[PDB]
């Protein structure tokens, strides 16, 4: 059912010659951008159509077109590691009141961690 | 006397006519230059 609504855009978001982009990283910036590919190949191009001159930064992954290389959209850096994506947890089951006792070792951790996050102006 | 001074004035006029042809050739060079240069390592001169 949800696939039928996305097939209408299939005449644009699919058959277009833009989307087949080659991802790479710009090694050198001259304000001419030296960009190194994943195949151990480099080239030099300029800005794109919607590309802003201040968006491209030194040492950032920048996707380019597959046929005629041109900067199209920037991408966040450090795309290689897949390991740290699973290190972030969500909603731990242990709550704040699960630690037994009134011991002051609890008060020391909340003031050095929870306090500056909740009340940074204190 | 007038012959020596006439050849020097017409010399700059002939260079100005050829100057427009060189400027047209420079535009052809700029047109022949495309953004990707790739990269090549020069191992010998």
């Amino acid at each position: 059912a949800p696939s039928h609504l996305w097939d209408i855009m299939g005449d644009r978001q699919r058959l277009g010659e833009e989307h087949p982009l080659q991802v790479a990283r710009c090694t050198k910036i001259i304000k001419k951008y030296v960009i190194n590919l994943k195949q151990i190949a480099k080239f030099v191009v300029g800005l794109g159509e919607r590309v802003s001159p201040t968006d491209i930064e030194e040492g950032m992954r920048v996707g380019v077109d597959r046929s005629k290389y041109n900067i199209e959209l920037p991408l966040p850096p450090r795309i290689d590691p897949s390991v740290t994506m699973m290190t972030v947890e969500e909603k731990p089951d242990v709550t704040y009141s699960d630690v037994g006792g009134c011991k002051d070792q609890i008060e020391k951790l909340r003031e050095v961690v929870e306090l500056p996050l909740l009340s940074p102006e204190r | 006397i007038r012959i020596f001074r006439s050849e020097l004035q017409r010399l700059s006029h002939e260079n100005n006519v050829m100057l427009e042809k060189i400027k047209d050739n420079k535009e052809k060079i700029k047109n022949n230059r495309q953004l990707p240069y790739l990269v090549a390592n020069v191992v010998e001169v």
